[PDB]
RNA sequence: UGACUGCUCCCUAGCAUGCUACUACCG
RNA sequence: GCGGUAGUAGCAUGCUAGGGAGCAG
């Protein structure tokens, strides 16, 4: 329950799709829920189809039912979709503001942060969004940086030489110091103190 | 067949209602593959090189090289054509990879251990005792060891690197998805043809 | 709903109807036609009574197969869990001793109050105060249970390692006092 | 009064066991004496006494910031 | 870490029964 | 111009399920 992202509109709900939660209102959490394949969003609980057995998670599909969210297909009679009226159902749905500029939050929600399209909206946006921008850069980089397993090393070599191999696939990361490696070494149960070490 | 004959090194006695069964057993759901699909390697990754090399077998050098740029690999040879000792050698040409010896036989494991003592050291190599007739001067529950020799029927869960099946004729498709899920390895090494 | 033969039914009804308002038929072929798309709408009440009827059945029947399932998982999850921990409580039992009692009893059977009792390598004594502590677990070793434990660690409440120097007439108001005092078998 | 005095000694307990005062045994055996005595208290001058010791127990720690808190 | 039983309220969902509501079939 | 039979929907009753909560021994 906070200040929303794109709009600065107090809301409760999370786009769950996206990668750090951000905080949206009904019509602009609607208008990214339409304008791409955002199809989660968040609130006190989960907006999905509490009933058992059901793999639903698209808002559209999603309709209020009783205390809890469904489906066309798990709805009672009494049924009540979650986005419709340009903006999804949840807390502060009458005190909203929205905004007219969310084609930004779509396109850079979307994006690998592999094209230089996205520095340049990251650069020219609202400020809100260019702190979203860098934070879910940020988790972008710590998650494709943590997508490979565990270096091992089972050999011990001479000093200023240590043969260190990678993944099967793995691309090479950077030999500069541009990574700074922190780990945690485990001696057999707990991972603590590693030490500090830059590759070179 | 030779009122049979037994092929058995030890001895018994029997007695009077014993009877002999084909006990089978029940076959466990296989999840993993035979092999990974391979892909051609730029350079000798995934076993470490040393800077000494071995020239014992001058003319399995190359086949080494050649095994080291490729992920599973097999040699098209006749039966004794350095079939049981290869990779006995290639655990000595490159001291630096987890070698895991396995067979479709357990009383085939004899031929693997006849020459294996003379090659590899006696005391850094264990087999791991289950709770027919094999060496039990080695130490028990030696999980992390360099050099593994275990059968198929009892081997836990581990990690390697380069794993040498030999006598692959006589095993199936199960027995491939059995080796694959009870030893895990980027490498699989095939002996035969 | 939408792939029925009453909706081809109903389209001809409604052209029917169209050509009657357009031409003006007289009362008995209106009659006709709404006997036609009213019993047409007699089909399709059928239709959307029994299919989403049986619609409903089948979504339950999911629902409980879901239910069963899930059921199922945990049964396993329950009894995988239920086996290690008898399986790594059953490793720590020092059967030695404890084969010793059993073979020694008159057929195999004996109280559980005394398993604890005679083939436990570890004994725990909690004690209320000082006046408890000096009686039983006097020094660095100390007879219970007709055998010698030997003292390895003792702990408060808090579960502060505190030594036996500190466990004193004086100094007794200054710990914890549960102390809890953790001692091994001696031979 | 005494109803006063014994919701905050109620709620003084509250913000003790918040503060991880019962990783003390001794100490939150105290704490939980006087919490206990206060409630059955039958005048306002033990209670308050008993009061007094227990706020000692909070204002011996420095987990709360007791100028920040005394906002008026 | 969160027992057994009993009674009572509130919300929702689906199903059995009393109506009400209109189209036409049938004589 | 007829009794409807039916039907299917606002309304009511009940039975069940699910959730939240209160009291008592
Ligand atoms: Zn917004
Ligand atoms: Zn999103
Ligand atoms: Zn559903």
């Amino acid at each position: 329950v906070g200040a929303c992202v794109l709009c600065n509109s107090q809301t409760s709900l999370r786009c769950g799709a996206c990668i750090r939660r951000p905080f949206l209102c009904c019509k602009c959490c609607y208008d990214h829920v339409i304008s791409t394949s955002h199809k989660l969003v968040l609130s006190v609980n989960p907006y999905v189809c509490n009933a058992p057995g059901c793999d639903v998670t698209d808002v559209t599909q999603l309709y209020l039912g009783g205390m809890s969210y469904y489906c066309k297909s798990h709805k009672p009679p009494i049924s009540f979709p979650l986005c419709a009226n340009g903006q999804v159902f949840g807390l502060y749905k009458n005190t909203c503001v929205g905004s007219d500029n969310v084609t930004d939050f779509n396109a850079i929600a979307t994006c690998d942060w592999t094209n230089a399209g996205d520095y340049i909206l990251a650069n020219t946006c609202t400020e809100r969004l260019k702190l979203f921008a860098a934070e879910t850069l940020k988790a972008t980089e710590e998650t494709f940086k943590l997508s490979y397993g565990i270096a091992t090393v089972r050999e011990v070599l001479s000093d200023r030489e240590l043969h260190l191999s990678w993944e099967v696939g793995k691309p090479r990361p950077p030999l500069n110091r541009n990574y700074v490696f922190t780990g945690y070494r485990v001696t057999k149960n707990s991972k603590v103190q590693i030490g500090e070490y830059t590759f070179e | 067949k030779g009122a049979v004959v037994y092929r058995g090194t030890t001895t018994y006695k029997l007695n009077v209602g014993d009877y002999f069964v084909l006990t089978s057993h029940t076959v466990m759901p296989l999840s993993a593959p035979t092999l990974v699909p391979q892909e051609h390697y730029v350079r000798i990754t995934g076993l470490y090189p040393t800077l000494n090399i071995s020239d014992e077998f001058s003319s399995n050098v190359a086949n080494y090289q050649k095994v080291g740029m490729q992920k599973y690999s097999t040699l098209q040879g006749p039966p004794g054509t350095g079939k049981s000792h290869f990779a006995i050698g290639l655990a000595l040409y490159y001291p630096s990879a987890r070698i895991v010896y396995t067979a479709c036989s357990h009383a085939a494991v004899d031929a693997l251990c006849e020459k294996a003592l003379k090659y590899l050291p006696i005391d850094k190599c264990s087999r791991i005792i289950p709770a027919v007739e094999c060496f039990d001067k080695f130490k028990v529950n030696s999980t992390l060891e360099q050099y593994v020799f275990c059968t198929v029927n009892a081997l836990p869960e581990t990690t390697a690197d380069i794993v040498v099946f030999d006598e692959i004729s006589m095993a199936t498709n199960y027995d491939l998805s059995v080796v694959n899920a009870r030893l895990r390895a980027k490498h699989y090494v095939y002996i035969g043809d | 709903f939408s792939s029925l033969p009453s909706y081809a039914a109903f389209a001809t009804a409604q052209e029917a109807y169209e050509q009657a308002v357009a031409n003006g038929d007289s009362e008995v072929v209106l009659k006709k036609l709404k006997k036609s798309l009213n019993v047409a709408k007699s089909e399709f009440d059928r239709d959307a009574a029994m299919q989403r009827k049986l619609e409903k059945m089948a979504d339950q029947a999911m629902t409980q197969m879901y239910k069963q399932a899930r059921s199922e998982d945990k049964r396993a999850k329950v009894t995988s869990a239920m086996q290690t921990m008898l399986f790594t409580m059953l490793r720590k039992l020092d059967n030695d001793a404890l084969n010793n009692i059993i073979n020694n009893a008159r057929d195999g059977c004996v109280p559980l109050n005394i398993i604890p009792l005679t083939t436990a390598a570890k004994l725990m004594v909690v004690i209320p105060d000082y006046n408890t502590y000096k009686n039983t677990c006097d020094g660095t070793t100390f007879t219970y249970a007709s055998a010698l434990w030997e003292i390895q660690q003792v702990v408060d409440a808090d579960s502060k390692i505190v030594q036996l120097s500190e466990i004193s007439m004086d100094n007794s108001p200054n710990l914890a006092w549960p102390l809890i005092v953790t001692a091994l078998r001696a031979n | 009064k005494m109803s006063d005095v014994k919701c905050t000694s109620v709620v003084l307990l509250s913000v003790l066991q918040q503060l991880r005062v019962e990783s003390s045994s001794k100490l939150w055996a105290q704490c939980v004496q006087l919490h206990n005595d206060i409630l059955l208290a039958k005048d306002t001058t033990e209670a308050f006494e008993k009061m007094v010791s227990l706020l000692s127990v909070l204002l011996s720690m420095q987990g709360a910031v007791d100028i920040n808190k005394l906002c008026e």
